[PDB]
């Protein structure tokens, strides 16, 4: 814990209509680069 | 040989900023046949590595043999079955376990902090409760801060099932009685799937 | 096979009213070979049986054999060696087991009991607290009562160890909102070798 | 738990010269006969 990484990390866990692969790739990019990690949501 | 397997620490499956590991604990496996293929499967289909990380221990008068499978967060809270293999020629059949959390549907937890009792500051050391209640699964982490920062001085309760079908716990912080009255502000810090950001605090204060 | 030995309970051990046991669980013992000739002694000396009652069970696979040697309170509270021994000709060798309690200078526990919080009476089912703390050894025994009857609706964390080197628990009740409400008065009624007849209690009331 | 019975055997029990025997008795009479469990104490 530290960041809104794990904010944003949160609601793209709980995408109800985030699909699968659509919220694993926003998930992993979010580990890759915080920073970016603010970039969250399609549906 | 016999194989064990454990789950990811719930702190660890919970927040992003760390890393969840399935470790597959076999001890055993014989020398003349140290040749443990280890075999990780996730739902239905195998990882190959996906990072799988065996590292050999030479121990009793035997092998102790452990492989680490890491886990996406999203994966384990959406509980996959992590399943552990372990083949061998002395073995006569792949040593099969499989992982997953609970299953049953989240229940949030209930935290409120307790003060020390009044004939316990006839004590010069005091006792701070937290009473963390009516959670599933049973995964979770509670940690306790002294104004704003960590205190080490703490001792958690194993979560116990309740009569409800739930989770509890108790959490208790040996503070001074000096450092109680002094009306500095205390804190339990609860950590559980169902929580607002996977996190949550409640404050104890003179 | 394989031979583990049980404890009495701690409240059977307290009570004078109770009797202890201390129970021989072995578990295979085979076919061909069931002539498991149970060993007791008690510090050095065999106490053939000593009250020693062996029930034959037939299970698994298998056969679960068990031998229960009842002790006297003072023996054990005074830690004597239980010395479990199991004998047959399938077991090369006679496979021995010692128990005896702690060992270490008792500590008295210390009761305390802790209200519903506030923002817990937002709630219409309450929790009822005992914090028992600085005890040892980790043998106790908490209940609660209701006015002065028993209350069935309790759940206790197993001892756990403090940083004192001592061990606590908390002992929680549940009770109905209304319950509390009305000043209905509740109690909780430790038994521990190092309180003042093997028995306390403290109360709970509005 | 009831009576003095036990009240009677808690003493018994912690009576500090009460040698061994001389205890054991007292506390085995003392499960024998609750009735009679007041009897207690030689030294
Ligand atoms: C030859 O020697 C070796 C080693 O011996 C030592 O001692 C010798 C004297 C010396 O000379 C050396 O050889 C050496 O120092 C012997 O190995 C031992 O073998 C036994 C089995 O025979 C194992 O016992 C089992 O242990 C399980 C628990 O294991 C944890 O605790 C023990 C004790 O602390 C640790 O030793 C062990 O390493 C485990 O710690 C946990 O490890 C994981 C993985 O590392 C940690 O993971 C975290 O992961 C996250 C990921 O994000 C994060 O990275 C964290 O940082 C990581 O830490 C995890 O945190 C650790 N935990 C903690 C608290 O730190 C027991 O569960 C198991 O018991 C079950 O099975 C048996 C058998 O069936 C049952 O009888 C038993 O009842 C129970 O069954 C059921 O299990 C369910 C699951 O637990 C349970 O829910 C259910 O209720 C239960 N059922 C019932 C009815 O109760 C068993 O006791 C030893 O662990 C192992 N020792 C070592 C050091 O590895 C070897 O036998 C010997 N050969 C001989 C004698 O022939
Ligand atoms: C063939 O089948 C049988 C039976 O199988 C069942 O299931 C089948 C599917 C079915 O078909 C039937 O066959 C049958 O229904 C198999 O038997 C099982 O075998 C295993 C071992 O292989 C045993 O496991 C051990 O259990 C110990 C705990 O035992 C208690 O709990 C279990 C679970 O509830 C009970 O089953 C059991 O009966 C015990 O209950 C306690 O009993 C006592 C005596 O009755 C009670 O006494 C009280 O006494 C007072 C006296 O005043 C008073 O009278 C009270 O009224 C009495 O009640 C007591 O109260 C009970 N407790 C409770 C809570 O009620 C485990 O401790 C043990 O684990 C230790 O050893 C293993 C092996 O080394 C380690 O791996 C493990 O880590 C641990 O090691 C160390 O132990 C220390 C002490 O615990 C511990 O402090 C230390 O930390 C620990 N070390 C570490 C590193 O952790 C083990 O798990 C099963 O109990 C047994 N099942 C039964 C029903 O008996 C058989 O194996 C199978 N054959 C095969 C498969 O080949």
């Amino acid at each position: 814990f530290n960041k809104e990484q794990q904010n944003a990390f949160y609601e793209i866990l709980h995408l109800p209509n985030l699909n699968e692969e659509q919220r694993n790739g926003f998930i992993q990019s979010l580990k890759d680069d915080p920073s970016q990690s603010a970039n969250l949501l399609a549906e | 040989p016999s194989v064990f397997l454990f789950p990811p620490k719930p702190k660890d499956t919970l927040m992003i900023s760390r890393t969840p590991e399935v470790t597959c604990v076999v001890v055993d496996v014989s020398h003349e046949d140290p040749q443990v293929k280890f075999n990780w499967y996730v739902d239905g289909v195998q990882v190959h590595n996906a990072k799988t990380k065996p590292r050999e221990q030479q121990y009793n008068s035997t092998y102790r043999v452990v492989s680490v499978l890491t886990v996406l967060h999203q994966n384990w809270l959406d509980g996959k079955e992590y399943k552990c293999k372990v083949s061998n020629k002395a073995l006569p059949a792949p040593i099969e376990k499989t992982i997953s959390k609970a299953k049953g549907q989240p229940r949030e937890p209930q935290v409120y902090t307790l003060p020390p009792s009044r004939e316990e500051m006839t004590k010069n050391q005091v006792s701070l409760t937290c009473l963390v209640k009516g959670f599933y699964p049973s995964d979770i982490a509670v940690e306790w801060e002294s104004n704003g920062q960590p205190e080490n001085n703490y001792k958690t309760t194993p979560p116990v099932l309740d009569s409800d079908g739930s989770f509890f716990l108790y959490s208790k912080l040996t503070v001074d009685k000096s450092r109680w009255q002094q009306g500095n502000v205390f804190s339990c810090s609860v950590m559980h799937e169902a929580l607002h950001n996977h996190y949550t605090q409640k404050s104890l204060s003179l």
